[PDB]
């Protein structure tokens, strides 16, 4: 800048077969707030809790669900440093792809692009590798499409997963209730569970977010319907 | 010193001849260290607890 | 009452006798051993400095009336910094010859020790050693030694270092009265140390000693030139306009060594080949060549 | 003034009678914690409030508690409450409770031997299975990140008490008492004391009278003069900041 | 002969060490003040106590050279204890050099971290450095200090009159 | 230890730490207290109010040249808290990211809009190693284009989001406890109100109570959109205010 | 200690370590007057050779006919700082078409030397140049550091041993300003024979000389017309 | 501070446990170590005074400058080392140098000084660059401020100044700015002044003589910034020395 | 009951009982046997801290 | 002195003791890293013993078995800490020669290589020689296989050729493991035979374990 500035990697690997940082950054998911995306085989819904604790936010905006553009939506888990600069990167891609297709971005092609630009991060210097862990959403050529990006760069391609406080009991809960190609009631009535599964972050409607994507585009959802949804939950 | 193995056998006795009893210690660290110096008397005396504490447990 | 030392016989125990409270060997060492003048004026430059640690230090002791007269409290302690050789111990011993003051020579090491716990009750006791003899200066050396708190230490890191630091402060408190004996405070890096130790109204007074320029320089020279031979070619005043700006201990240092060398030859005499050597002296060399550096 | 009373609800009420605080239901908190940045007055604060009750103060040097002799310092601290509670209604005040504060340990050496002891001991007389019936304890900590991490948890230290550096309303008052043993020339100045005041604590405000008599001085005035008082706060300010970063609202 | 003899480094040495143990008649003629402190420096094997051991023999001053890792012991303050005594003794005695052995062991870095420290290590170097030129003006008796390290030394050594030239051994001219 | 342990380089630059965050980004924040300066932000129905503490450490200032509060647009004002050496750079930063929106748009830029902009900005600081992220933050009032006023705040390591009330400060979960209470209990906003709630809050955390040259309101009102300095008069009127209240 | 381990560690003595270490890398290289009057701008030289079958070769290095340099420190160095000041001469030949202002000329240098200071550990430009030019203003003589700052002196003497040639310029402070071109170059080599003790001393061989002026472009002269101005001695007696 | 064997004071993109780096502070005592600077604001323009220190005998005014002319109508004084004054000098110089040619008019100074404690700051951000160890003012007249007065810290804050002092005796000489009211009073005057408390600031007992260079922008030269001519130059230092004694 | 304990992350129960603790300590010093809404929410964000404060470390 | 580093296992260790008998030097052996111990200031007492006794025995050599050991690891399990192990490094240096010069007590120094040591104790001029030992060809080791073929069970099922064949130029600690670990091999079966099966066996985890060919046959 006006500067010499960096270029080694802040990542050496070990005799273990590990990469030290992003394992450091998988604790951080994990101490985020309950995330989970599941495709239903009829509509993808992605669904969070958010930790505010004071509903002295006035968002009409932005929030952890987030429209990426009008068929991809974007749910983060961790901390929201990281997130900030994702969602508007792929702000961006939907706009480059926009232009030439102009169908926005779809998910399976996403994540390689953004997985490109995450694995030089921790592979460069002068950048660290993220923190968070995306779940990607989108319902494009009449297929919904769930992805997760993990903090390193990899993608899998999921039917249903979590992250987030408690993701080791919520993928096991996910798996028993949740079967493969399964209804969109039951998606979205097991993604509330998992938020429930462990709350503790103020009991209002304006502290959990569902984002859902279906045939028509992607919308965020009102708080006041998300609460009807956990409502059934005891 | 000296004196300080010597009590833990007394109080732990007590138990033991007026079974059942129960021996509860509020902290057990300041005693229960891994590591003692052992080279002046005050960090001898600290092992000689420990020492005496182990030899104990199996006797209730 | 408590603290109080008496005999008794092991033979079988009574009273031997009474004694008065008295304080550990470490501490017969620590009392005074006095220093000689330096004499304001022959202490070259500096000033502006003559004035701070004079007004600070030897005044309300001494020409304590005045003080009464302005109504202030005495000060609790004063810091002397600034890089070395700038003068600060130097000063403070033209004084404490003049007028007559108390300076306590202690060592920041010697409150330290090998008994645990007790270290600290030495810090208690060369603290109680200037309240009998109020007011008083007490002399500390290199206050890093004193200790540094910041610990979070599990593996090692002594806490006798850690107690000492903090019993500073206990006796500093004005529960316990540090008003009328004032602490001489000196230390090169105040950058390595935290502000419970430091920072005004603790230690009220902070004295600056900045760089020296060539009227300090122009005056420790001339008290110099007296004891020994300068040459007329070359001075330290006029040698440091060419070059930049030096301390008065490396004034005299290059003085004393330039002499070195013509000792050595067999003349009293002083060239300039010799203060030029002096320079040459100071730095380093590992490969000795100025036709590489040519 | 306000910081002062959350304080006081501790260490005066119960002293009178336990009563007040029985009527409401619940146990009177044991173990004040002042903290506050460095200079604030958390020693002081201690030490005032029992000065103006005049009820039996123990003064306590946490640094006289530990010595070489194993269990000699696990008995001062019971010591110090027993004697405490025999001649009750009391305050039992130890200054830098960091010295009896200890880390978990054993790696340590004999000095950490010992303190660990006395922090264990500490807990069991405060708020375990014995209890202080009108012993309050007031600690002052200029950090407090030494300390053992059962401490540290409330519980123990139930209050924790932040103690804010000099008030634009404080420095004003402050100054003024401070002064008042001083001899005048007229002086005004201390409204201009507050405005160029920056970083002020409450040893800071005690020290612009302190340097101000020096500066006379060599102005030639056996009293204070209105000079004096302009160099003495922009002095003190521009060396506190330059030499060191003072820690701002501990934990 | 292992020396390499008379080399530049050893003249240099000798100006400062010998001349006032010696004579100080000569230092109080002329009425310079005497010297005190000479910092030898270089990574091992670039003989810091090779040249003195050299330069002591030839002044023929009693010689104590000793190694700092004695001189820490038990805890911390009791090396402390050892290095203070030892030094005061050397200082009463009249026409004494001392050569201070390889000591980053009473002599390495100032600090602390809290999952550590330097301290045991700090207690005596700065006992060392205290003592030398002293709160007193200074003695006529030589302390030499050699270093392994000019990395690791805090500014209360280096000022002139406990360190009044630097001399560099390193890698020999 | 905690909070300056090595584990990769992570007390040194940005990487993960074994604390779930990062050391380098936790100072940032601890760095915030160390100005000195405590907000409220309050988000009224007619305006959007700041109040921060203006720091004064001369007697030789003129008052209108020493503020924080700066104009990042015709359609936005902002305080800064935290760290001044800081709070210059980020301003400064801020401008010409307002500025870009300014002549491709052709029209002031929203207050959301702006807080993301700079926020995003705020994240690269926090991302490289190459500089330490700011001792600052940016908390911006502006009259939304027709969401209405709006309150959003940007943190010193870059994330945004909206706020009824807002604090931070030197103590950042206090202020914004006493905060939620003056809204809990609603004695709605008008243009006086608002400030009024504002300025108390700041007052009784602290304990302080101000002249009006010690701290500073900024104001957007929906009585035009550029941003104003209210003065010492027009702050000293709102002071007096808050006696006999609610 | 640790606050000279890059130059980007600021020193608590006001000024970094590294800087004043590239201060004592001048004054182990040539003896160097340099002197002005009120028409011309004279440099003198000191000759240093590194073999004993070699003959000795200049130390004033040419910018070019109209601005030109002095030596003190490493050749290297001060030839790196040359070519930038060659390239200016070269622009200023294009844009203004008279000799580039000598302050000027300077300063960009200054913000040259500027840079590795501000760099992590790099190196400061261990020369100081005094450097002889001749503008609309008048003659120049510049006393450039290993520092960014620049001093306009009337007579400075830089290098080793310069201070008995440093006394010589403030007995003839007045002298040098009203004197003709021939004895601005005469009390220059008076002063550098100087810095030399009694026993050495100037020879056409080890003598450089760059005048430049109103009148001429920048001529050295290593055996071309030393011999005249070699002519009478007076050196300080140590 | 910390003396830490690796980082936070050996490196300057890394803070402290509470938030403040080392070397920026490190930086901050060298512009106590030399010779003052005082600028103070009027309303017809601004006055400066730099005591320029007579190190060696043999210069001439122009040597070791420490005031710079920014523009022609901006000033520049600095105070501490010289060699991070002249960094900061170049940049003030190119972004004056471009306001007046482009718009046409004067530079409002509040914005300036904000830009440049933004180069400062943005180099100690950096761990590969180094924080500026000086402390400079920059001072102008304009005809949408008037005279103006900014002061900034080898920090990087910016704060305006009625009249400021940075240098070796900060405190004796904002006090005695303080004591007269300058802050609206005409330039003439206070080139007399502005010398008079650099009189007080140096000593005969800790330097040998100075060479006052004071810079007009002010009423004499009609807002045009020139050091300060001969004769004003020799007027306003000889009252230095008469009123003193 | 419901609306206190929800509001937060869970925390040790000493952290609960002291929360308690100095609910019945603010209504000793208004001088109230009841202890408040006000008196035991504000009691209840103090102590243990960041209860409130997600608003630079949103989650 | 000797300092003896290059590819780990030659036999190294096995050349100290065998040259020791033939001198008849007093064989004294201590670790590296035994020498640097939670006890404070025990460590430089014992490095001062350790030469000492070296010199009160008289033909002696101490070899010093992985020294390389204090120089690779800063341990932070030791409540000496840092500070242990500096004091320690300069006392073996003090010890060796210094102003001390003791003579007859030669060190050998046992190294997995000289790049991996501590500076400090590496130098010049206190160990004259260095050796670097070559990579172990096929030819070297028939004749160390011959002798642990004497020292086994004797039978015409020992097939020394086809293992040594088989592995690539690597150490003289293989042809001992291949030993061992078929003695050892023989027992899990339970016969008291080491015959070509155990053999075989034994080539594959002595081979992985030590180094391993299947990486190294793609960049040859």
């Amino acid at each position: 800048m006006a500067e010499r500035g960096y270029s080694f990697s802040l990542t050496t690997f070990s005799p273990s077969g590990k990469l030290v940082q992003i394992e450091y950054a998988l604790a951080a998911v994990a101490g985020g707030a309950p995330s989970v995306g599941i495709k239903a085989a009829n509509g993808v819904v992605l669904a969070t809790e958010k930790k505010q604790k004071s509903i002295l936010y006035d968002e009409r905006s932005v929030h952890k669900v987030e429209p990426i553009t009008k068929h991809i939506g974007l749910v983060y888990s961790g901390m929201g440093p990281d997130y900030r600069v994702l969602v508007h990167r792929a702000r961006k891609l939907a706009q480059q792809y926009y232009l030439v297709y102009q169908e926005p971005i779809p998910t399976a092609q996403l994540v390689q692009r953004v997985a490109s630009v995450m694995q030089e991060y921790t592979q460069s210097g002068g950048v660290r590798p993220f923190g968070v862990s995306l779940l990607i959403c989108g319902w494009n050529e009449g297929r919904p499409y769930l992805f997760q990006s993990d903090p390193s760069g990899a993608y899998f391609a999921w039917k249903a997963t979590a992250m987030g406080k408690n993701y080791v009991n919520g993928k096991t809960f996910l798996e028993k209730r949740y079967n493969e190609d399964l209804e969109l009631e039951d998606a979205i009535h097991t993604a509330i569970l998992t938020l429930k599964e462990s709350f503790e972050g103020q009991m209002t409607e304006d502290n959990i977010e569902v984002g859902i994507c279906n045939e028509a585009g992607f919308r965020r959802l009102t708080p006041t319907e998300v609460r009807d949804y956990l409502a059934a939950i005891a | 010193l000296g004196e300080g193995p010597r009590m833990v056998r007394d109080v732990f006795r007590l138990a033991k001849e007026n079974a059942p009893a129960i021996i509860f210690i509020d902290e057990i660290d300041a005693i229960a260290t891994k590591r003692f110096d052992a080279q002046t008397g005050a960090d001898r005396e600290v092992q000689r607890i420990l020492l005496e504490l182990l030899n104990q447990m199996d006797g209730f | 009452k408590p603290g109080d030392l008496v005999g008794v016989n092991k033979d079988s125990y009574l009273i031997l006798e009474t004694l008065p409270t008295e304080y550990d060997s470490r501490v017969k060492a620590m009392e005074v051993d006095e220093r000689p003048t330096e004499q304001y004026s022959d202490i070259g430059g500096l000033d502006k400095q003559i004035q701070e640690l004079v007004e600070a230090i030897v005044l309300p002791m001494n020409h304590k009336e005045k003080f009464e007269n302005l109504g202030i409290q005495p000060p609790k302690g004063v810091l002397m910094y600034g890089p070395p050789g700038t003068g600060k111990t130097l000063l403070a011993r033209a004084c404490a010859a003049q007028t007559k003051a108390t300076f306590l020579k202690l060592a920041g090491p010697q409150l330290v020790q090998m008994f645990i716990g007790d270290g600290a009750k030495l810090v208690r006791d060369a603290f109680a050693l200037a309240k009998e003899k109020a007011p008083s200066i007490i002399f500390i050396d290199e206050l890093d030694a004193i200790g540094t708190k910041r610990f979070d230490s599990e593996k090692a890191g002594d806490r006798e270092v850690q107690r000492t630091m903090l019993e500073l402060l206990n006796q500093l408190d004005g529960f316990q009265p540090n008003t009328q004996v004032k602490v001489i405070a000196a230390t090169n890096r105040v950058d390595i140390l935290d502000p419970a130790l430091l920072r005004s109204g603790r230690l009220d007074r902070k004295i600056e000693f900045p760089m020296p320029n060539e009227e300090a320089r122009a005056r420790i020279m001339q008290i110099h030139s007296r004891k020994m031979n300068v040459s007329p070619d070359v001075n330290y005043e006029e040698l440091a306009r060419c070059t930049d700006d030096f301390n008065g201990a490396q004034c005299k240092a290059v003085c004393v060594e330039a002499g070195m060398i013509a000792l050595r030859r067999g003349a009293t005499e002083l060239t300039h080949e010799d203060y030029m050597e002096g320079i040459l002296e100071v730095q380093a060399k590992k490969k000795a060549n100025l036709q590489y550096y040519a | 003034s306000e910081q002062i009373r959350e304080l006081r609800e501790v260490i005066e009420l119960p002293l009178t009678n336990p009563e007040l605080f029985q009527r409401v239901g619940i146990i009177p908190p044991k173990g004040c914690l002042l903290y506050g940045p460095p200079g604030t007055g958390k020693t002081l604060l201690a030490r005032a409030v029992a000065s103006q009750l005049d009820c039996n103060f123990l003064k306590v040097v946490s640094s006289s508690i530990v010595d070489k002799y194993i269990g000699e310092s696990a008995r001062l601290i019971r010591e110090m409450f027993n004697y405490a509670r025999d001649h009750q209604p009391c305050i039992i005040f130890m200054d830098e409770i960091d010295a009896i504060g200890g880390r978990r340990f054993s790696e340590g050496t004999s000095a950490d031997r010992e303190i660990q002891r006395t922090l264990m001991e500490l807990l069991n007389q405060m708020d375990g299975f014995d209890t202080l019936h009108r012993v309050k304890m007031i600690m002052a900590t200029n950090r407090p990140d030494t300390l053992d991490p059962a401490l540290l948890r409330p519980g123990r230290l139930d209050r924790k008490i932040h103690i804010d550096l000099p008030n634009e309303q404080a420095r004003l008052d402050i100054l003024k008492i401070h002064a008042g043993p001083i001899t005048k020339h007229g002086e005004i100045d201390y409204e201009a004391i507050v405005k160029l005041s920056d970083g002020f604590n409450g040893a800071d405000l005690r020290n612009v009278c302190t340097e101000a008599g020096m500066f006379a001085i060599r102005a030639d005035h056996d009293f204070v003069v209105q000079e004096d008082f302009m160099k003495a706060v922009r002095k003190v300010a521009d060396s506190k900041k330059l030499e060191s970063k003072l820690d701002y609202k501990p934990v | 002969s292992d020396v390499g003899g008379c080399k530049e480094q050893i003249e240099k040495l000798r100006e400062v060490v010998e001349t006032p143990l010696l004579h100080p008649e000569r230092f109080v003629n002329l009425g310079i003040e005497p010297p005190k402190g000479v910092l030898l420096f270089g990574p091992p094997g670039t003989g810091k106590t090779l040249c003195a051991r050299a330069v002591a023999n030839r002044t023929d001053a009693c010689f104590i050279p000793v190694i700092g890792s004695e001189l820490v012991q038990k805890y911390v303050g009791e090396g402390a204890r050892m290095v203070r005594e030892l030094f005061e003794m050397a200082r009463t005695k009249k026409a004494c050099l001392i050569f201070f052995d390889e000591i980053d062991a009473i002599g390495g870095a100032r600090f602390d971290d809290g999952a550590g420290g330097d301290n045991e290590v700090q207690r005596t170097m700065l006992e060392l450095i205290n003592q030398l030129d002293g709160f007193d003006p200074r003695g006529n008796i030589k302390v030499l200090m050699a270093t392994n390290r000019p990395d690791t030394l805090d500014p209360a050594l280096m000022r002139p009159g406990r360190l009044d030239r630097k001399i560099e051994f390193s890698l020999p001219d | 230890m905690s909070r300056g342990s090595s584990a990769g380089f992570d007390r040194h630059i940005t990487i993960f730490s074994p604390e779930g965050r990062l050391y380098q980004v936790e100072y940032a924040f601890k760095a915030i207290n160390q100005g000195g300066l405590t907000s409220v932000a309050v988000r009224g129905k007619d305006c959007a109010v700041i109040v921060t503490q203006k720091k004064v450490p001369d007697k030789l200032l003129d008052s209108s040249t020493v503020t924080h509060l700066f104009k990042i647009t015709e359609n936005i004002g902002c305080v800064m808290t935290g760290m001044t050496a800081d709070s210059r750079s980020q301003v400064q930063r801020a401008r010409y990211e307002a500025a870009n929106w300014k002549y491709k748009y052709g029209y002031e830029i929203p207050v959301d809009m702006l807080c993301k902009r700079i926020a995003d900005i705020s994240q690269v600081y926090t991302q490289n190693a190459e500089m330490r992220p700011l001792g600052c933050c940016m908390i911006l009032i502006g009259i939304d284009e027709e969401q209405g006023p709006q309150v959003y705040k940007c943190d010193p390591a870059g994330y945004y989001c909206g706020f009824k009330a807002t604090a931070a400060g030197v103590k950042q979960t206090e202020s914004t406890s006493f905060l939620e209470k003056k809204v809990k209990k609603k004695f709605d906003w008008t243009f006086e109100q608002t400030v009024e709630t504002a300025i108390t809050c700041l007052s009784t955390v602290l304990s302080i109570d101000f002249k009006p040259s010690e701290i500073e309101v900024g104001v957007v009102t929906v009585e035009n959109p550029k941003f104003r300095i209210l003065t010492e008069a027009e702050i000293d009127a709102h002071l007096v205010a808050l006696a006999e209240r609610d | 200690n640790q606050y000279d381990n890059d130059v980007t560690v600021w020193s608590p003595q006001g000024r970094i370590h590294q800087i004043e270490y590239a201060m004592e890398a001048v004054k182990q290289g040539s003896a160097t007057v340099g002197l002005k009057s009120k028409t011309h701008a004279v440099l003198v030289a000191l000759k240093r050779a590194q073999s004993e079958l070699a003959a000795h070769q200049k130390k004033i290095l040419h910018v070019d006919n109209h601005i030109g340099i002095s030596i003190a420190g490493l050749t290297a160095d001060a030839r790196l700082l040359c070519n930038f000041m060659r390239q200016e001469c070269l622009d200023s030949r294009f844009v203004f078409d008279r000799p580039l202002p000598v302050s000027r000329l300077v300063s960009l240098i200054g913000s040259k030397t500027q840079i590795p200071t501000q760099r992590y550990g790099r190196r400061p430009y261990g020369v100081g140049l005094l450097i002889a030019g001749y503008d609309d203003m008048g003659p120049h003589v510049f006393q450039t550091c290993p520092s960014a700052n620049y001093f306009d002196c009337r007579a400075m003497s830089i290098g080793a041993r310069s201070q008995s040639a440093r006394t010589y310029l403030e007995r003839h402070m007045s002298e040098f300003m009203q004197c003709n071109l021939d004895e601005l170059v005469k009390h220059g080599l008076r002063a550098l024979r100087e810095t030399l003790p009694a026993e050495q001393d100037l020879t056409t061989k080890n003598v450089s000389i760059g005048i430049v002026g109103k009148d001429l472009e920048f001529t050295i002269y290593d055996d071309d017309d030393v011999s005249p101005f070699l002519d009478g001695l007076e050196e300080r007696p140590q | 501070m910390s003396s830490i064997g690796t980082g936070y004071d050996l490196s300057a993109s890394t803070f402290s446990p509470d938030g403040r780096v080392f070397q920026v502070e490190y930086a901050m005592k060298a512009v106590e170590n030399s010779s003052t600077a005082i600028g103070i604001r009027c309303k017809d323009g601004v006055v400066f005074g730099v005591e320029k220190l007579v190190l060696s005998k043999l210069y001439e005014e122009g040597s070791n400058k420490r005031l710079f002319n920014v523009d022609r109508h901006v000033g520049m004084a600095v105070a501490g080392l010289l060699a991070d004054a002249r960094s900061l000098a170049d940049i003030a110089r190119e972004e004056a140098s471009n306001f007046r040619s482009n718009f046409g008019y004067n530079i409002p100074l509040k914005h300036l000084a904000d830009r440049v404690a933004m180069y400062v700051h943005a180099y100690t951000l950096y761990s590969a660059v180094r924080p500026f160890g000086c402390s400079f003012m920059l001072g102008s007249y304009s005809v949408n401020d008037g005279a103006q007065l900014y002061m900034i810290d080898p920090s990087g804050v910016s704060y305006g100044y009625w009249g400021c002092a940075i240098g070796k005796a900060r405190q004796a000489a904002k006090t005695e700015i303080e004591k007269l009211q300058m802050k609206e009073m005409t330039c003439r005057d206070v080139v007399k002044e502005v010398a008079k408390i650099i009189y007080i600031v140096h000593d005969e007992v800790k330097d040998k003589a100075f060479e006052l260079e004071l810079s007009w922008v002010g009423e004499l030269t009609k807002g045009r910034h020139e050091i300060v001519p001969k004769d004003v130059r020799e007027e306003a230092e000889k009252y230095a020395k008469e009123s003193l004694k | 009951l419901e609306d206190y304990v929800a509001r937060p992350d869970k925390i040790s129960g000493a952290d609960i009982n002291s929360i308690c603790q100095e609910s019945g300590m603010l209504a000793v010093r208004e001088n109230r046997y009841i202890v408040l809404a006000k008196d035991f929410e504000k009691a209840y964000k103090t102590v243990i801290k960041k209860d409130e404060q997600e608003h630079e470390f949103y989650k | 002195g000797v300092i003896l580093y290059g590819p780990p296992g030659t036999g190294k260790t096995l050349l100290a003791k065998a040259v020791a008998n033939q001198t008849s030097a007093t064989f004294l052996r201590v670790v590296g890293s035994e020498l640097i111990q939670k006890y404070l200031g025990d460590g430089p007492k014992l490095v001062r013993e350790l030469f000492r006794v070296a010199e009160e025995h008289a033909p002696s050599i101490v070899f010093i078995d992985e020294i390389d050991a204090i120089g690779t690891k800063r341990y932070d399990s030791n409540s000496g800490g840092e500070r242990e192990i500096q004091r320690t490094m300069l006392e073996l240096l003090n010890q060796l020669d210094g102003f001390d010069s003791r003579g007859d007590v030669k060190v050998i120094m046992a190294t997995n290589r000289i790049e991996t040591l501590d500076p400090a104790l590496i130098r010049p001029g206190r160990i004259d020689r260095k050796i670097e030992f070559p990579l172990p060809d096929e030819k070297t080791k028939k004749r160390i296989f011959q002798i642990h073929t004497s020292r086994m069970t004797l039978a015409d099922d020992v097939t020394l050729d086809d293992l040594i064949m088989a592995k690539d130029d690597l150490s003289g600690a293989d042809i001992k493991a291949i030993c061992t670990e078929a003695g050892l091999m023989a027992l899990r079966e339970r016969r008291m035979k080491v015959t070509n099966e155990d053999f075989k066996k034994s080539k594959e985890n002595v081979l992985y374990k030590k180094q391993e060919g299947t990486p190294e046959g793609l960049y040859l």
